[PDB]
């Protein structure tokens, strides 16, 4: 419904702050490696 | 009625397991990012000794 | 009266427990590393 | 029927699960803003410090300038 | 049912408002991250400046 729509973004909202996350993983591990 | 229901409960799974996993990095970042502060701390401290023995020795 | 090798005990016997707090310093960053890239390794390996 | 009983016991089973599923989802972002939040002001403290270690840095190499050309 | 739908369709959208504030503070984050790591390496490379410098005026002067 409407709200499948409503819900179908959020989805994807969230799957892009994972992958952003990710890369601050990342930067934190060799942030750590350096240290 | 069942059969949405059904769909729709499945996408509401889907979502709690991507928020779960965001909240777990989250956590793991401040835990990890705290314990590198520590070893900051460390560095600043040992550094400030070192500069004070040099100015202490240049006068 | 003098009665001092009990300076010369007991100055040795600091100096025993400052070289082995010397080696609390040098075993316990030892493991301190390996502490460390286990939890390093560790979030690696989950992500 | 029993039959009409439980598929709508069901349907209920169902929904009743995705509420309590939204209520967790709730805590666990509001625990991930508090984390957020946490690992923000540690960064920005931590900011300060390195700061100031690297102006230690700059007052070493500003007294070896000094005392090698001053006390040669 | 209504209410359900209510309650629930409430709570979405109060965490994808939420979800957007991470959104932001992720940001935020990786910025002042790649900042703090170059400040590391410049340290670093000060720091080895330095030690190479007083190893020599050390040396030579006493």
């Amino acid at each position: 419904l409407g709200s499948n729509r409503r819900l179908q973004q959020t989805q994807a909202q969230v799957d892009e702050v994972v992958d952003i996350m990710r890369v601050n993983v990342d930067k934190v591990l060799e942030r750590d490696q350096k240290l | 009625a069942l059969s949405e229901i059904e769909t729709r409960h499945s996408e509401i799974i889907k979502l709690e397991n991507s928020i779960r996993e965001l909240h777990d990095m989250f956590m793991d970042m401040a835990m990890l990012v705290e314990s590198q502060g520590e070893m900051i701390d460390r560095i600043e401290y040992n550094v400030e000794h070192a500069v004070d023995y040099v100015e202490r020795a240049v006068s | 009266g003098s009665k001092l090798p009990d300076a010369a005990k007991k100055m040795e016997e600091a100096q025993e427990a400052l070289r082995q707090a010397e080696e609390e310093r040098k075993a316990k960053y030892a493991k301190m590393e390996a502490e460390r890239e286990a939890v390093r390794q560790g979030i690696r390996d989950k992500y | 029927r029993n039959e009409l009983e439980e598929m709508q016991r069901r349907a209920d089973q169902l929904a009743d699960e995705s509420l309590e599923s939204t209520r967790r989802m709730l805590q666990l972002v509001e625990e991930s803003k508090d984390a957020g939040i946490r690992t923000l002001v540690m960064l920005d403290e931590q900011g300060e410090q390195l700061d100031r270690v690297e102006e230690g840095m700059n007052h070493i190499n500003q007294d070896m300038k000094e005392a090698e050309k001053n006390l040669k | 049912g209504s209410a359900r739908e209510n309650e629930m369709d409430e709570n979405l959208e109060q965490v994808s408002g939420i979800i957007g504030n991470l959104r932001h503070m992720a940001l935020d984050m990786g910025n002042e991250i790649d900042t703090q790591n170059r400040q590391i390496d410049r340290i670093m490379e000060k720091a080895d400046s330095n030690k190479t410098r007083i190893d020599e005026a050390n040396q030579r002067a006493t």
